[PDB]
RNA sequence: AGACGGACCAGAGCGAAAGCAUUUGCCAAGAAUGUUUUCAUUAAUCAAGAACGAAAGUCGGAGGUUCGAAGACGAUCAGAUACCGUCGUAGUUCCGACCAUAAACGAUGCCGACCGGCGAUGCGGCGGCGUUAUUCCCAUGACCCGCCGGGCAGCUUCCGGGAAACCAAAGUCUUUGGGUUCCGGGGGGAGUAUGGUUGCAAAGCUGAAACUUAAAGGAAUUGACGGAAGGGCACCACCAGG
């Protein structure tokens, strides 16, 4: 079991907050994964990437330690990503599996033509960077299925993303950066202005502000 | 030297756009910008526009509300033959639902869309969204 | 691998510049580069001052000073242990010491 | 051949002084014998290191503040030190000396109070570069 | 967002600003909504209704909320002309 | 920068002649040096006569004797 | 945020700004900070208007009055100066106060000792306490100064143009930052003249 | 050093001129 | 008698760059500022071609203090046809013609716009309390306080970029197009061989191929090392001594 250290994780240890939308709203940071397995719970899967052995020298020999790469999904417009390096390979796995959990983002979807059904594709054509890679997203039909490499390809999925296509440029074989930078390309998609918006914000309470009761220790 | 009129002020829109400002000035002032802004008022990115006058080029002003992402201009002024928007606005635009590339034509400056509906092709400026 | 923005010597906007000599080393450098430095010392340093000024004709005889400039290499000033080397963002003060 | 006292030494001395500050006093072989008494150490020389400090530390006490020991007695002292208030002091003297440019900016925000003004001067300001 | 039959998906539509019309993310923890108070009009006294400004990132660090937050008031019936 | 103009094509089509001959592949290919030079005619086997049994040796992390024959 | 209404400079407050030297700031000058401005002198030492600096004074206060709880402020002053003024301020509405050594990752560091999530946060000085006003950047925090004419103007969202050296003035200014938040919200009745002094938040030197 | 691989191959290359003179 | 023009000499000025320092006089050019003068698109960049171009060097005269490639000696060294010391030729100096190279570096093409602040410095113009000026009050600098232009630079930042170091430009670049010029395409062979061209010679310009090879290289990190520097330490180190 698990006690909340702080407000947000009493709040949803009770049944105040009823969702992951409007922590989003709020851009409220969040420092604990008991609450993504509250919400998000087992519809939700993972997988490893890597294990990278990196090392150092010393005055008596090379100490070696293991990092981790790690990504989750639950196929419904979810993705995360964490990384996290030790000397037991499965202490470094644990850990990094909470960093992903932690690091979650959502995900948009649209449609590439006419608007008929649910969307399968991203809206618009997007793109990212992490040191000396790039990466560039692209609308498809409804069909043609993910065309890229293994990576993103096994990524994209987990945010449930059903077809696009794909392009990159510079050493996609850093596994590290290259992870990220269509990591950075999904997640900048709420960020981007569409017609769609343009509408007036009908602005909410704050959901610190409308419990305030419940938190001063009644 | 400045070769090109229409080139500087759209990078002088883009940047202080892309820094947060709320109006600019672009001094030349002359006739090709303002059809070209008043085709996208009339879309609605930008709010209206005062242009000064004075017994030269001219000056003139905007004001923003800075929904816009980019504004392009592609020189040298191309030829269009209706058969080719496709590969054109394909791999200029980030989508198939929004964006204009704007274009004179003998009836005018117009988009993209519009010519479609008059059937009749010309000489690519440049685009936004 | 630009370890100074100036290059070392303080040229900027010139082209060329006159040499001078080193005064031990010899050797030829630039007046922007080699290391300058001023000299106000006295003549009998502070040891024998007693006993002229006792052993005098006048009254008192302010005593002289001795005046020199003074220009050194890069080279033999370090190992005079005028400057030293120092560190990364400590490089960047134009300041001497008191 | 040095004598410094470590950690474990000078923190029990701290909490001994913060609690029991009135069993002890200025003699070390009293508080020699009060520490054993209320505290149960496994050794006889440890036993002798604690009080040697502590009662270096009393001598200390006695004036002057210490940064971690926190006593009533000073405490109240600031307490009191912090409460005190004096008669007046922002009545200054019923005459305020001030400058002109005040007086303008005063004038325009409707005030013709008491006031003064007896100052010109030419301009000195900055110092030897 | 809306499909042929005019339903809504993008399961949330992100609060933008009031001083840029840019938009906020979800991790963009320098962004704020900020409340203010409304008076009786006679004697103080707020009385229950209060206001937002929401700002973002970068003009909190580029150093221009506080006239943009000012500007937002002098237009709103709230802080008059300073002249 | 780059010419960029819209009748500048004589020079751009020029540049790019003179200057793919710096490739490595181009050159051999579309020069006879490689060819004529090439023991066979641009084909891909050939039949021949032995003349002699000699045994190569290797690098040096290596050692053994690869046994070849002079044709 | 001071409206044409009841509430407007009288005659008193007014004696007091000038008394403690309230109008004087530095000799330098931030692009920032040049709309609050009249004029300079003579000698380079600006005057600041008493007429936006109680204008933008009312305005903090409707913030901090729209937080019903006050325990979730919290007030600051590293420096030796406004320690006495902030203890009072914070005795006076019931806020959480913090003076001195302000320990890096107090707001983040959930596992820390002092650990604690605001919502708003009131500071003497943006040069001196630099580290909270960048800390309320890797968390939400809605952040309020008093800032002298050279004051580097980042993170923040309400400044009040002061003299922030000066004991006297500083102390003062919290004095009518108390008073407006109570009558606003509260017993103090606006029209007869609240009880205790402006000296006592004073930083006494140890004189005597 | 490259100043000294640069001088060995003019001293070289006199004597290539020298030789091939003789015809 | 012949060279050289100290301290004042500065992250100061001028020039297309190379580069420019005693006084005075003469000769002809030039930038910036000021302008309610004038002509009216006359312009930007540029294959071929043309001027200038440190030091060394070559050619013919005059001159030859100082320094000093070659060269000879004395020392150190296992050896030194080097580092050190003493002598000392070409040259270093001026007049007139050749050559056309350099880490000839801001290792960063030219033109034009846009993009954040701060305090200074140098030229010109505009203003203002006051002090001196001088000889009775003015126009000269000098400061004091600001402004404006176009300059050599500087400090600071989540502007933004970038492999990073770092940079208000190396920015406005997968949201890719302002105008135009020259040039690069794994490492060596090789700026070599040959052909043509200039030059009195030295050399310069243009410029290969067979063959060989799986790595050469850039920025930053952790150790080790150092006849590199600053603090300490030990009789399995030293001093003084048994
Ligand atoms: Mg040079
Ligand atoms: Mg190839
Ligand atoms: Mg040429
Ligand atoms: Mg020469
Ligand atoms: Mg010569
Ligand atoms: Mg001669
Ligand atoms: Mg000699
Ligand atoms: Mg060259
Ligand atoms: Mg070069
Ligand atoms: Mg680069
Ligand atoms: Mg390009
Ligand atoms: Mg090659
Ligand atoms: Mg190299």
């Amino acid at each position: 079991e698990w006690l909340p250290v702080t407000k947000l994780g009493r709040l949803v240890k009770d049944v105040k907050i009823k969702s992951l939308e409007e922590i989003y709203l709020f851009s409220l940071p969040i420092k604990e994964s008991e609450i993504i397995d509250f919400f998000l719970g087992a519809a939700l899967k993972d997988e490893v990437l890597k294990i990278m052995p990196v090392q150092k020298q010393t005055r008596a020999a090379q100490r070696t330690r293991f990092k981790a790469f790690v990504a989750i999904g639950d196929y419904n417009g979810h993705v995360g990503l964490g990384v996290k390096c030790s000397k037991e390979v499965a202490t470094a796995i644990r850990g990094a599996i909470i960093l992903a959990k932690l690091s979650i983002v959502p995900v948009r979807r649209g449609y590439w033509g006419n608007k008929i059904g649910k969307p399968h594709t991203v809206p618009c054509k997007v793109t990212g960077r992490c040191g000396s890679v790039l990466v560039r997203l692209i609308p498809a039909p409804r069909g043609t299925g993910i065309v890229s490499a293994p990576v993103p390809k096994k990524l994209l999925l987990m945010a449930g993303i059903d077809d696009c296509y794909t392009s990159a440029w510079g050493c996609t074989a850093t596994l590290g950066n290259f992870a990220k930078a269509t990591f950075d390309a999904i997640s900048k998609t709420y960020s981007y202005l569409t017609p769609d918006l343009w509408k007036e914000t009908v602005f909410t309470k704050s959901p610190y502000q409308e419990f305030t009761d419940h938190l001063v220790k009644t | 030297v400045r070769m090109n009129v229409l080139a500087d002020a759209l990078k002088s829109i883009n940047n202080a756009e892309k820094r947060g400002k709320r109006q600019v000035l672009i001094r030349p002032c002359s006739k090709v910008i303002v059809r070209f802004l008043t085709v996208m008022m009339k879309h609605g990115y930008i709010g209206e526009f005062e242009i000064i006058d004075d017994h030269r080029a001219g000056k003139i002003v905007v004001n923003l509300t800075g929904r816009l992402n980019k504004c392009g201009v592609i020189s040298p002024r191309f030829d269009v033959q209706l058969k080719d928007l496709e590969k054109w606005q394909n791999n200029l635009l980030p989508s198939r639902q929004f964006g204009f590339i704007v274009l004179t034509t003998s009836a005018g400056i117009m988009d993209h869309e519009e010519a479609r509906r008059k059937h009749t092709g010309g000489k690519i400026l440049g685009f936004f969204f | 691998t630009k370890k100074r923005r100036n290059n070392g010597r303080a040229k900027k906007g010139r082209g060329h510049v006159q040499p001078i000599r080193c005064t031990n080393c010899a050797r030829c450098v630039p007046k922007d580069k080699a290391i300058k430095k001023f000299v106000i010392r006295n003549i009998v340093e502070a040891a024998a001052v007693r006993d002229i000024s006792e052993a005098s004709v006048f009254d008192a005889y302010v005593l002289p000073k001795l005046y020199v400039k003074l220009h050194y290499c890069v080279s033999c000033a370090i190992h005079s242990k005028v400057v030293r080397n120092r560190s990364r963002e400590a490089r960047k003060d134009r300041t001497p010491p008191p | 051949m040095g004598r410094v006292r470590t950690k474990t030494v000078k923190k029990a001395a701290r909490v001994i002084i913060e609690k029991y500050y009135t069993r002890l006093g200025n003699d070390f072989h009293t508080n020699k014998r009060v520490c054993e008494e209320i505290a149960i150490i496994p050794s006889k020389k440890l036993r002798n290191k604690i009080a040697g400090y502590v009662t270096h530390l009393m001598k200390r006490i006695q004036r002057g503040p210490v940064r971690g020991i926190s006593i009533k007695l000073q405490e109240e002292e600031r307490e009191r030190r912090d409460n005190y208030v004096p008669e007046v002091s922002a009545l200054d003297q019923e005459i305020i000396e001030v400058d002109p440019d005040t007086k303008e900016m005063l004038k325009l925000l409707d005030f013709g109070s008491l006031s003064n003004l007896q100052v010109t001067q030419p301009t000195v300001g900055m110092n030897f570069k | 967002m809306q499909n042929d039959a005019g339903e809504f998906v993008d399961l949330y539509v992100p609060r933008k600003c009031s001083a840029s019309n840019r938009i906020i993310g979800a991790k963009d923890h320098a962004s704020i909504p900020m409340n203010v108070a409304e008076v009786d009009k006679v004697t103080g006294r707020f009385n229950g209704q209060f206001k937002t400004y929401a700002i973002c990132g970068a003009i909190r660090r580029m150093g221009e909320s506080d006239d943009s937050i000012l500007r937002l008031a002098k237009a709103h019936g709230i802080v008059s002309q300073n002249f | 920068g780059k010419c960029r103009g819209l009748r500048t094509a004589r020079k751009l089509r020029s540049h790019r002649r003179d200057q793919k001959w710096h490739d490595k592949q181009y050159k051999k290919a579309h020069l006879g040096t490689a060819l004529k030079a090439n023991p066979f005619g641009g084909a891909s086997h050939a039949k021949g006569i032995v003349l002699e049994k000699v045994g190569v040796e290797a690098k040096q992390p290596n050692s053994a004797i690869r046994k070849c024959v002079r044709v | 945020s001071g409206a044409l209404d009841v509430l407007q400079m009288k005659e008193e407050d007014v004696l007091k700004f000038l008394a403690a030297g309230t109008h004087l700031g530095g000799t330098n000058l931030d692009f920032q900070m040049e709309q609050y401005i009249y004029k300079r002198k003579s000698d380079g030492i600006y005057i600041i208007n008493l007429k936006r600096t109680w204008e933008k004074l009312l305005l903090a206060a409707r913030a901090i009055v729209a937080i019903e709880n006050p325990a979730d402020v919290s007030v600051i002053s590293s420096r030796n100066t406004g320690q006495r003024a902030v203890l009072k301020f914070a005795a006076a509405t019931g806020a959480t106060p913090i003076a001195g050594r302000f320990t890096p990752g107090t707001f983040t560091n959930q596992i820390q000792a002092a650990f604690r999530e605001p919502r708003l946060l009131v500071v003497t000085d943006p040069r001196a306490d630099h580290q909270p006003l960048t800390e309320a950047s890797y968390v939400n925090l809605p952040t309020i100064a008093l800032c002298n004419t050279d004051s580097p103007l980042r993170y923040v969202d309400i400044a009040i143009p002061c003299n922030n050296k000066g004991a006297h003035s500083v102390g003062l200014m919290w004095w009518m930052l108390a008073r407006e938040v109570l009558r606003m919200r509260g017993t103090i009745s606006r029209e007869h003249p609240w009880e205790v002094m402006p000296d006592l938040y004073f930083y006494r030197d140890p004189e005597e | 050093r490259a100043k000294w691989r640069k001088k060995r191959m003019r001293r070289l290359k006199r004597k290539r001129r020298k030789m091939r003179q003789r015809s």
